[PDB]
């Protein structure tokens, strides 16, 4: 009866895991070399990342 | 797998299907061939590119290896040395080339490896050929032996092209000399090993004089067993008439002969 006005807070725990971010189009593994990476492989052209 | 030495080597420094033969990627890839075209237009990217970059540019190859194994394989399959033996001579070759090297060198190593490749067709072909060196130790016996006999001479050279017939159409069959004798082994790792010394001793007194008597055994037993083997070898030989009839030895040949005969004839005849 006299519960009290309650405010809610989330969070979640993902332990032992790396966060990934496959250089793929559509970001499935469909092969060790991605798709992407072949696009980019006998280009020749250095790039700058950030 | 395969005896020539080239072949039974090649399929062990080799890939498959790549540019060492050019002209069948260089088919493949733009749309020559007729068996599935359209197979290369549709790979991805990277291996397309990387055919196309092998195949415009061709990467040299260092074929040492290939021809000292190839040598090795054949001195292998021709008893040269054991299979064991043959897993060290081959990195002993290897360095003896690696320390000595020069295109003179690859030069006589090409002409090695054909010569080894004909050296291991022709022994094979020799080896079931006949096997001459049985013909040489046959000729040094028979040498050894006379070649006149006082009581008969037309049965007792017509043996003798008879054996000598004998030991030439049937290979894998050997004559030697072991103590001071010879011999006659129909097979290696056979039996019915024939004393050929002791035998046409014990046959040179009963070739002319014996047809009066082969209807008598009162001398019969003058042919010792191992001359009687010698006889039964030499029956599908020596057919009829080469040694005259009413003979003793001439009875007994056709006694053998008319049994072998039948023997084979039913037997190719089977069901």
């Amino acid at each position: 009866k006299t519960a009290v006005d309650s405010i809610t807070q989330k969070k979640f725990l993902c332990d032992r895991t790396l966060w990934r971010i496959p250089f793929s189009s559509n970001f499935m593994s469909m092969g060790a070399l991605t798709d992407l990476g072949q696009n980019l492989l006998y280009a020749n052209s250095a790039h700058a990342l950030d | 797998t395969d005896p020539a030495v080239r072949a039974a080597l090649q399929s062990q420094p080799s890939g498959l299907n790549s540019t060492d033969d050019w002209r069948q990627v260089m088919d493949r890839i733009m749309s020559l061939t007729a068996r599935n075209p359209d197979a290369f237009r549709q790979q991805p990217q990277a291996n397309r590119l990387s055919a196309i970059l092998e195949a415009v540019v061709p990467a040299r190859a260092n074929p040492t290896h290939e021809k000292v194994l190839a040598i090795v394989n054949a001195l292998a399959e021709n008893r040269a040395i054991r299979p064991d033996e043959a897993g060290l001579v081959y990195d002993a070759l290897l360095q003896r080339v690696a320390r000595y090297n020069s295109g003179n060198v690859q030069t006589n190593l090409d002409r090695l490896v054909g010569d080894v490749r004909e050296a291991v067709a022709q022994r094979e072909r020799a080896q079931q050929q006949g096997n001459l060196g049985s013909m040489v130790a046959l000729n040094a016996f028979l040498s050894t032996q006379p070649a006149n006999v006082p009581r008969g001479q037309e049965d007792y050279t017509n043996f003798v092209s008879a054996l000598r017939l004998m030991v030439t159409e049937t290979p894998q069959s050997e004559v030697y000399q072991s103590g001071p004798d010879y011999f006659f082994q129909t097979s290696r790792q056979g039996l019915q090993t024939v004393n050929l010394s002791q035998a046409f001793k014990n046959l040179q007194g009963l070739w002319g004089v014996r047809a009066p008597t082969g209807d008598r055994a009162t001398v019969s037993s003058l042919l010792t067993p191992n001359s009687r083997l010698l006889l039964l070898l030499i029956a599908p030989f020596t057919d009829s008439g080469s040694v005259s009839r009413d003979t003793y030895l001439g009875h007994l040949l056709t006694l053998y002969r008319e049994a072998i005969g039948q023997a084979h004839v039913d037997e190719h005849t089977f069901q």
